[PDB]
């Protein structure tokens, strides 16, 4: 019971050169682009966009 | 915010009129992409869009799109089983957002959207 | 990280019966089971978890990504792929400052699920 979870045994664990190196994962930014694009509000809904939104929504 | 507060200043700065009434889901249309945003669940800010995939993209390439970075409004391609539609969505706290939040998150949802193509 | 990050760790090792470190790495391991997990806080004020999970070969595209539809709970983990290091990676994410049932152990316990779930070779 105590020291677990899942059924299953927890210990701590070193972590390795590639956990911690995937854990600062970064990615360079994009540049802007909303601003110079058609925006309107929209005036229907799709199809497939209403059963989506009423069966989970 | 509220949702109807976030929503307002949202389309002020995208210079749309303003709806008499702030319906549940708000559908804008930027460019080729139709989004969707709604409060689901209940004090977190969703937004979504049908992209259109590209078939030469394997499991691999298009779980790629997925990993993590520095930013949290980085959207997440998923796929709807039920309806047969691929479904590109990202979402943020309604507590925590600034006047620029909700901007933001949507000009990363449509930019990962054309990314895809 | 830092200090929130420290305090977290710390509550989560309790109430898993862990011993408390001396030192607190930035990148801490937890291995549940036979899946290995790991916990840091990235970017600030978030703490993100993630695990490397097991995939059969017998799903399709559209299988692996139906994982990722969004739901009820935010802690259910996303299924990705890390192309630099060339591995599956399930992982999920919450704000520090706003912890579930105040702790990591939900978000930790929602990762494990997740990977369970893959495990399955229907």
């Amino acid at each position: 019971s105590v020291g677990e979870m899942s059924g299953r045994s927890v210990s701590q664990q070193t972590s390795d050169q590639y956990a911690n190196n995937l854990a600062g994962r970064t990615e360079s930014p994009q540049g802007s682009s909303l601003a110079s694009r058609i925006i309107e509000r929209l005036s229907s809904v799709a199809h497939s966009v209403i059963g989506f939104i009423q069966r989970m929504f | 915010y509220s949702f109807e507060q976030a929503i307002t200043q949202l389309f002020q700065q995208l210079s749309l009129s303003i709806p008499d009434t702030i319906e549940p889901v708000i559908g804008v249309k930027v460019g080729e992409f139709a989004c969707h945003i709604t409060e689901h669940p209940v004090g977190q800010i969703l937004m979504f869009t049908l992209p259109s995939l590209d078939n030469n993209d394997e499991k691999e390439t298009l779980l790629s799109h997925n990993i993590f970075s520095q930013d949290i409004l980085k959207p997440i391609l998923s796929w709807d089983e039920v309806g047969g539609h691929p479904v590109l969505w990202n979402r943020q706290p309604l507590n925590s957002l600034d006047n620029n939040s909700l901007y933001t998150q949507l000009e990363m949802l449509v930019q990962g959207a054309e990314r895809l193509q």
